[PDB]
């Protein structure tokens, strides 16, 4: 069997507007390693973004940390996109601090 | 003391068809990765200043040859008995192996293996024992490695001789980033609405090392019991995030606090307070 991933995305500081932080996507749970993550800011692939070597937890599932500084604004949506052999589609999960 | 209290290295082989595997790999003390491997080289990555412990740059070297002509030797070895073993490709192999540290003192080895997810193997008291999840593969598997000279032999002085003295080697040579303190920061927000008339509040709580940490929904000195942490995630250089949620009545959110401990604090608790009505 495999795992589809699990996707949470969150900031490394509270979000202010104008102000610099980090934005985080945490992709674990998936069966087998091969994934590929991109974050998005209002659809369009980031270029600088750094990623973890791969690790996995006790029961065999993978996980790895995406992330990249990020300014966020009032108006601009950020997303973390996951393509993985259990998915027909990439998956998107959007940022949001509320 | 604190922080990590175990060292391990993993392996993730992935083999596509028969002519092709990669293998990835890394050394960690808990979830902190000290070690990755370079396939361009077949050498290590050592990814801070003591991640070679209290080990002479001659042990470290003879340590980074057995690994490199295991994981060439065992991709060979993979790719001629895969038929005999009835394999389908795409599949992927996994491996553990290390040891840690117990109260009392003792130090634990361990080495596990894995086979499409699942457990496969491990070693228990220098013997290869097959998990049940591995099949009758698995039992193949054990009788054909236990035959392998200088294989259980070097797998026997890896775990329970050297891992140990390298373990408290590493565990004293990175103290002053294993043992810092780092303090956390934390903020409100709201949550997803989880039905008509009620509210999900957020407490979050981010930046902190180590990562033992306490979290609670408050009102005044009555610690909310609905309480719910998440799980911990990591951060970028070591710290790590946290929120702590309360799914609440509309009109019962006003009074709740988020109180926050961690040995980082020196005992001064961060307590912020949810106010209602868009004032926070
Ligand atoms: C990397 O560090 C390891 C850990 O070092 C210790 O801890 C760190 C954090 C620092 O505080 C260090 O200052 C400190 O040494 C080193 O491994 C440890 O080495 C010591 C020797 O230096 C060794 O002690 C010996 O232990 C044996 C008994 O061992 C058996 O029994 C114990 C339980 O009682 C069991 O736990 C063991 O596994 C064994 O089954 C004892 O006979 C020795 O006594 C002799 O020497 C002492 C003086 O040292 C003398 O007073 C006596 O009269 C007698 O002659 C001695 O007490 C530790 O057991 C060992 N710890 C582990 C877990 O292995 C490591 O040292 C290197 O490896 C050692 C195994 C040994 O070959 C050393 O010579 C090596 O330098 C060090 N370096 C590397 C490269 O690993
Ligand atoms: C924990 O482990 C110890 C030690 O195991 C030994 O060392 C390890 C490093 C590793 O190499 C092991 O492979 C190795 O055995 C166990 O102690 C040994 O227990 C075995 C039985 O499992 C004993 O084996 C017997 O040895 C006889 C010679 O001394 C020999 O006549 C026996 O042969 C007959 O039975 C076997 C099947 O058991 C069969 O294959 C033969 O053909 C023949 O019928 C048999 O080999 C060792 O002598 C023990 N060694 C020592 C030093 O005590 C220990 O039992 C284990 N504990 C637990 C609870 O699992
Ligand atoms: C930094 C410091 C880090 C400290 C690390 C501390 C220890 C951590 C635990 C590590 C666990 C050990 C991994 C085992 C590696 C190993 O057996 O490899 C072998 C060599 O691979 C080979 O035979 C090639 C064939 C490999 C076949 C693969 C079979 C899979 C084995 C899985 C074991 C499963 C349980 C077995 C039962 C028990 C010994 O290698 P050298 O023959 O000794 O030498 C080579 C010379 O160097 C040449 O020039
Ligand atoms: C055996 O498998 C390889 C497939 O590897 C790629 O990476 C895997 C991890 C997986 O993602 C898989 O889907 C990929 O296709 C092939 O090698 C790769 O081939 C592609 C061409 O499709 C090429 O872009 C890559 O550089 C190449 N990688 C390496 C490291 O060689 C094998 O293909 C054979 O060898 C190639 C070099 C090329 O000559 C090709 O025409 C050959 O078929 C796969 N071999 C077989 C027999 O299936
Ligand atoms: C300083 C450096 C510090 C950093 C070094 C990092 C690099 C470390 C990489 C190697 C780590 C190894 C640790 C785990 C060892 C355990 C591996 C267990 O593997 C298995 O379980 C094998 C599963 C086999 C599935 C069936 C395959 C069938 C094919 C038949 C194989 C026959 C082999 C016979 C020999
Ligand atoms: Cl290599
Ligand atoms: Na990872
Ligand atoms: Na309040």
């Amino acid at each position: 069997i495999q795992r589809t991933p699990k996707i949470q995305v969150y900031s490394r500081h509270p979000a202010e507007n104008g102000k610099s932080n980090f934005l985080n996507c945490y992709v674990s749970g998936f069966h087998p390693s091969d994934i590929e993550v991109d974050l998005l800011k209002n659809g369009e692939r980031i270029e600088k973004v750094e990623h973890s070597d791969l690790s996995f937890s006790k029961d065999w599932s993978f996980y790895l940390l995406y992330y990249t500084e990020f300014t966020p604004t009032e108006k601009d949506e950020y997303a973390c996109r996951v393509n993985h052999v259990t998915l027909s589609q990439p998956k998107i999960v959007k940022w949001d601090r509320d | 003391f604190q922080g990590p209290t175990s060292f391990h290295v993993i392996q993730t082989s992935s083999f596509t068809n028969s002519t092709w595997a990669q293998t990835q790999g890394s050394g960690w003390l808990d979830d902190l990765q000290i070690h990755g491997w370079d396939s361009d080289s077949g050498t290590a990555i050592f990814l801070k200043p003591w991640s070679k412990g209290n080990f002479s740059d001659k042990e470290v070297a003879e340590l980074e040859e057995i690994f490199r002509v295991y994981i060439f030797g065992f991709a060979r070895e993979v790719q001629d008995f895969a038929g005999d073993f009835q394999m389908k490709y795409p599949f992927e192999i996994q491996g553990i192996a290390g040891c840690e540290l117990h109260s009392g003192g003792a130090i634990v080895s361990f080495l596990r293996g894995a086979l499409g997810g699942l457990d496969f193997l491990s070693v228990k008291n220098a013997s290869c024992v097959p998990s049940p999840e591995g099949g009758s593969r698995a039992q193949k598997f054990c009788a054909l490695i236990i035959q392998y000279q200088g294989i259980m032999e070097t797998v026997r002085i890896l775990l329970y001789e050297t891992c140990p003295r390298y373990l408290l080697g590493v565990l004293n040579a990175g103290k002053a980033d294993l043992q810092r303190q780092v303090k956390p920061e934390a903020w409100l927000s709201s949550g997803p609405s989880p039905g008509p008339g009620r509210l999900q509040l957020v407490c979050h709580v981010s930046g902190f090392y180590p990562k033992p940490v306490w979290v609670m929904w408050m009102r005044g000195e009555q610690e909310q019991q609905g309480t719910q942490l998440g799980d911990i995630l990591p951060n970028a250089n070591w710290t790590w995030y946290l929120r702590a949620t309360l799914d609440v009545a509309d009109g019962e959110a006003a009074g709740l606090s988020c109180r926050v401990k961690h040995s980082s604090l020196e005992g001064q608790d961060i307590i912020l307070y949810w106010r209602g009505s868009g004032l926070n």
